[PDB]
């Protein structure tokens, strides 16, 4: 899914530099993409995180959505961010709040399905009912039908 | 509809909000230039006499007084906004912390190795 | 082992001491409140041996030791033995000590005040702790449990405290302290197992019956129906392995021991049980408090690991409670460890950093300072 | 502090040059202070919005 | 924030405070006239907790608070507490800062000076209101009720006013300050419910009885036959659910409480009651006035919501009144909220825009100005 290239955007570059520096090691001799999934535990143990075999096996299943035991740099960066939210910096909560006043053109203190809709129309991106409600519930943590401001932060922190 | 769908939809949404806030700051700038021009009315300094310019200097004296006055007004208004922001924000600090902060830590790790 | 001067936390009862450092969610190790001493005359030389054994050493070499517990009903009666246990706890096994770390202790609200005074003196003068705080066990259970309100049954080894807390405040007039705890439940069990032909008298035997209780016993939601079958059929019996390869087969004794919690008369105590006791801590609070305490019966400490306790307690309180009202029970996996865990939470909370007695205030005031600074 | 904030213009005993200078000086003063006024008003609207925000989330956290 | 610099209106009684902006048809919010304070020692840390709670906070957190009323039978005696209630009202529910709006407050003119002087001072000095106006409760009630002539019976929580007005004029010699109110009715009910086996002596209990009174009580036009049956049969008892799930049933006591307004001896008061007091206010007015007041008895304030009260009052007055004449009661739905509604109406009248004290006249004169500018 799109969170792959999202992370490729979301991730910072000083990260991916040492990401490749450590990525250089997996080759057990003469490899060109034959990476295995039993080594997923070890490679998640390498890059600086502290993983546990439970999540190791889950990501063995949760990742390898291609099933080939392989992971793209896109998939690499996403399964970085989809667990460790090394996303596009989540610019702030308060720069976010000034963005949120423009979300609530109606000065709501909450992004409602209406404000969600109008703001995504201001993107030009059309309103499918899932879209806004996918955004609503992903932001409307209280499930009040609308995304209040901290709902918006936890919503759009780690977000460009 | 993984983190992909909602996260990047709200990425486009945060980006339209970014453009919206850039446009809001541009409203600040442009309507500020307009407030410059209008609130501070220009001077007809060309071709006038002595007492007229005397009264004009008294007028701009009183006008810097009034513009300083209104400016301190709006400043202290933002200041009391800041005060109540400290207040309500500390309220939300405590409330949300109670929801997460005593649950916010990472322990019990080496149980798998020791 | 550690790279920061984090507070240390110790939960010291008549059973074991749970200990570790603040900003963990479990003790690093458990240290039985035991000092062992040989009850036999040595014959061989060049055998190593200790003058006295502590904690796990005391249990590992117990075959010829008499094992004593320095704490009775929450009170240290022998603090010289606790200093040896603590020295081991801190310097040999946890690899941390008050000398380089502030220390939090866990206590009951009505624990005799002299007991805190002595523990305060020891950590400041024997272990040189830079700072101290003695916390309420109920508070610690509520932090660990994610609550600010509830009745906390702290089920200690020698005493159960039973204190209602509402909106973070004590409601002391409704404390229903009961002289019934895990160690008394063990006494009932050994007496009924004695009736079956398996007396438990000496130290090795005392440790075995405690172990039988912890692994085989339960309360069940309905005692009388559980007994109608357990007293009639071998299908309810379980054989426990004794250290020498022999076994003990236990029937309804498996639940009669735990039942003393609901029936204290089993050990000669004049009490209606923990559900009545919990009920009164709720019922003696104002009616605008009662609804929140009925919704928050908090089980903590030990003995809460007995199967059926959550159901037995909720049903008995519901029966005692007014109708319409919803009675709820909290019985998290952080059981038996939740007091220690709360100590970790409290010691590390930013809101608690100014609540510590420093080793300045301590020497100016002396050990009695704990009575003014902690509670 | 406002009489300090305003500038006491030399008004009466000057020629045309320095008097026009005083006039245009304090005029541009008023000007830039209207700029700062409107900036403060925009900040003030943003902070009022974030205040309503704060109360909203309070109710969400209360 | 509004579409006009409309006055804000706050009706602060000894019971509850009703508030909103002038020009509306209702207060935006109602608060108890209460400031609550914890009566317990905190045990947990990082629990927030205020020194005092106000209004609805005071009631919601009441389980451990003592609840005090800053207003004593119409007089504010604690103005620090009213300032906090007002700040909450204006900034948290109305969401309007008084600095940009005139404020209208209300009192009986019978009030011994301090209330109007301090109400004026709080709004001018702690809220910096640009203008103030302390209004007459009888005036406000008659505007809300659609009258210029009649007697305002405002039998609320504090004091009964019973002031007659003719063609918009006060007839002050006929105004009888009466120490019989809704607060006394609550105290009576607490004592008679105690006799039934349900003691009510604490703050939480006082609030419960007030809630019982408001939902279960009535006066009855014929209390004698009503008690002959209600005191004899359970079929006339109404069940009330107490906060903890317990149930209290109330029989003749249901009306016995409201009856105090007609039988003040029930609370030790030397009075003829509200029907005779109203009658005497009519009687004390000139003979060509009396007929217009008999035909226009107007209900306002609280307790005027009891079933049978409009009929009880009209019949008692009719019994005291002369023949030929028609005695009538006006009892609008704007009951209890009528003083606030009148405030909205009065604040907004063009003929009342010269009645406002500005925040200039106030500072030149000081708070004693209220005696020259308001009434």
């Amino acid at each position: 899914d799109d969170i792959y290239k999202a992370a490729v955007e979301q991730l910072t570059e000083e990260q991916k530099n040492e990401f490749k520096a450590a990525f250089d090691i997996f080759v057990l001799g003469a490899e060109d993409g034959c990476i295995s999934t039993k080594e997923l535990g070890k490679v998640m143990r390498m890059l600086g995180q502290n993983p546990t075999p439970e999540e190791l096996q889950e990501m063995i299943d949760e990742v390898d959505e291609d099933g080939s035991g392989t992971v793209d740099f896109d998939e690499f960066l996403v399964m970085m961010v989809r667990c460790m939210k090394d996303d596009s910096k989540g610019k702030s909560e308060e720069e976010l709040s000034d963005l949120f006043r423009m979300f609530d053109k109606n000065a709501d203190g909450y992004i409602d399905l209406d404000e969600l809709k109008i703001m995504l129309q201001a993107t030009g991106e059309t309103i499918t009912e899932d879209d806004i409600e996918e955004l609503m519930k992903d932001g409307d943590k209280n499930n009040d039908g609308r995304i209040d401001y901290d709902e918006f932060l936890e919503f759009m922190k780690g977000v460009e | 509809i993984s983190a992909s769908r909602k996260l990047q939809l709200k990425t486009l949404l945060l980006q339209i909000a970014k453009q919206e806030l850039e446009r809001e700051a541009e409203e600040r700038r442009g309507e500020k230039g307009r407030a410059l021009s209008t609130r501070c009315q220009p001077l007809e300094l060309a071709g006038l006499g002595f007492a007229e310019l005397q009264d004009l200097c008294r007028q701009l004296h009183a006008r810097v007084d009034k513009v300083d006055e209104e400016r301190y007004d709006i400043e202290a208004k933002v200041t009391k906004n800041i005060t109540e922001i400290a207040d309500l924000t500390q309220k939300i600090f405590d409330l949300r912390g109670k929801f997460k902060r005593p649950t916010l830590r990472r322990v019990r790790i080496s149980a798998d190795a020791m | 082992d550690e790279d920061e001067t984090t507070a240390l936390v110790c939960d010291n009862g008549s059973g074991l001491v749970k200990a570790g450092f603040a900003g963990d969610d479990a003790p690093r190790a458990v240290f039985p409140s035991i000092v062992g001493r040989p009850r036999h005359q040595g014959v061989m030389v060049g055998m190593g041996q200790k003058d006295s054994y502590v904690g796990d050493e005391a249990q590992s070499k117990r075959g010829i030791l008499t094992l004593k517990y320095p704490i009775e009903h929450g009170i240290i009666t022998n603090w010289d033995d606790m200093e040896k246990i603590w020295h081991h706890t801190f310097y040999n096994e946890l690899r941390v000590a008050p000398e380089e770390h502030p220390t939090l202790l866990t206590e009951a609200p009505l624990n005799p005040k002299a007991n805190r005074e002595k523990m305060t003196q020891i950590m400041f003068e024997t272990f040189n702790v830079p700072a101290m705080y003695v916390a309420i066990q109920a508070v610690l259970s509520l932090y660990a449990s994610g609550r600010t309100t509830g009745i906390v049954l702290d089920s200690g080894d020698g005493v159960t405290h039973n204190v209602p807390i509402y909106e973070g405040y004590a409601l002391p007039h409704a404390i229903m302290r009961l002289d019934l705890a895990g160690r008394d439940l063990t006494d009932y069990l050994m007496k009924i197992l004695t009736e079956r032909g398996y007396s438990f008298v000496t130290t090795a035997e005392r440790e075995i019956v405690r172990d039988i209780k912890e692994k085989l016993c339960y309360v069940a939601l309905d005692f009388e129906n559980e007994m109608a079958t357990a007293a009639s059929s071998s299908s309810l019996e379980k054989s426990y392995e004794l250290p020498d390869g022999q076994v003990i087969t236990i029937g309804n004794e498996r639940f009669r021991c735990p039942e003393t919690l609901f029936q204290p008369s089993f050990i000669g105590m004049e009490s209606a049980g923990i559900h009545e006791t919990t009920y009164n801590s709720i019922m003696k609070c104002d009616i605008d408090i009662r609804k929140d305490l009925y919704a928050n019966n908090v089980m903590s400490g030990g003995t809460t690991m007995y199967p059926g306790i959550a159901d037995r307690m909720q049903k008995e309180i519901t029966a005692l409670a007014p109708s319409t009202m919803k009675i709820k029970i909290i019985a998290p996996p952080e059981r038996k460890y939740s007091v220690w865990i709360g100590g970790s939470i409290l010691a590390s909370l930013s809101t608690f950093q100014q609540m510590w007695i420093t080793k300045q205030e301590y020497d100016e005031a002396g050990p009695s300072i704990v009575h003014r600074k902690c509670f | 502090i406002l009489a300090e904030r305003r500038k006491v213009l030399a008004i009466d005993h000057l020629n045309e040059d320095q008097l026009r200078e005083k006039a245009k000086e304090l005029w541009q003063s008023i000007y830039n202070l209207e700029a700062e006024k409107f900036d403060l008003q925009e900040k003030f609207k943003q902070q009022k919005y974030e205040i309503n925000v704060l109360r909203n989330r309070i109710n969400d956290n209360q």
